[PDB]
């Protein structure tokens, strides 16, 4: 499945200084939800991803 | 043919099946309320669930 070994951090990393990264990164924000309406009634929630 | 040999005629009778007549209906009945009944309760879901 010509596995797939992929590259990873710095493990090692001490002082060191990545090079593209910013790209390479993505903060976790996240927008949405989660919300039900049971009865004629709605149960609501979000996402609060912390 | 479907009785095997031939041939239809007239004649042959046959006696009565009535048992079973009172009691498939019985299972014929029911089905049909509740696909009536259910249809409307169906219907009316105030809430999605159970529906």
């Amino acid at each position: 499945v010509l596995q797939a070994k992929v590259l990873d951090l710095a493990n090692h990393t001490t002082s060191i200084h990545i090079w593209p990264w910013h790209e390479a990164s993505t903060e976790f924000a996240y927008e949405d939800a989660y919300s039900v309406t049971i009865r004629n009634k709605r149960y609501t929630a979000e996402v609060k991803e912390f | 043919e479907l009785l095997g040999l031939g041939q239809r005629r007239e004649r042959v009778r046959i006696l009565k099946p009535t048992v079973a007549h009172a009691i498939i209906q019985m299972w014929y009945s029911w089905f049909v309320e509740d696909d009536r009944t259910l249809a409307a309760a169906r219907r009316t879901s105030r809430d999605d669930a159970e529906k």
